């Protein structure tokens, strides 16, 4: 909690990051729900009827600063696989974690090929049909770090290749030397 | 159709 600097929070944001989804349309998706009376927002992919998928979320470019090594919150759920009909056979449930660093801002133009793996990502707690149908899910928290980091800034990138996740916070710091 | 988080529907900001 101390001495930290926040470089990312996308849960504060209220759904005005708007990052770059690709492909667009079946792929992560930028969702709401206002069951709380208050909106949360979430970047959502459940495309686990069809097989091959390859579902990438970039954050926007991130400006390192004095930074050298962040620190790398995220909030999730995963479905369980047993959810779903029966031609659910390339359901996963885990997705991945990428960066890539840059001395520019690449705006619109993504390329995969130029970020590197931080891991696979794995919920603690899958949740099963009766506790979606009851609206009582299990967030799932997991960190990570990367360093040491050298250029003007960075992105995040989240991929998927076919489980049904939720992505309700990221959160990017880093401590004060 | 297959919803990730219950009660979530497609947004973008006006």
């Amino acid at each position: 909690g101390p001495g930290e600097v926040v470089l990312l929070d996308f849960a504060a944001a209220g759904g005005e990051l708007g990052w770059l989804t690709h492909p667009y349309g079946k792929g992560w998706d930028l969702m709401q729900n206002i069951m709380n009376d208050m909106p949360i927002y979430m970047y959502s992919v459940c495309n686990v009827m069809s097989g091959d998928q390859d579902n990438w979320l970039r954050t926007n470019w991130v400006y390192r600063g004095e930074a050298e090594r962040i620190f790398i919150e995220l909030k999730f759920t995963v479905r369980d696989c047993n959810s779903f009909p029966g031609g659910a056979s390339s359901c996963k449930e885990t997705f991945n974690l990428y960066y890539a660093e840059s001395d520019l801002d690449y705006g619109t133009n993504f390329q995969k090929r130029l970020f590197t793996k931080i891991d696979t990502i794995a919920p603690d707690e899958i949740t099963v049909s009766s506790d979606f149908e009851a609206r009582h899910v299990k967030l799932n928290v997991e960190e990570r770090s990367v360093g040491p980091l050298t250029r003007k800034g960075f992105y995040l990138a989240f991929q998927d290749i076919g489980a049904c996740v939720a992505l309700l916070s990221v959160r990017v710091y880093y401590k004060k030397a | 159709x297959w919803l990730a988080y219950p009660d979530s529907v497609p947004y973008r900001p006006k």
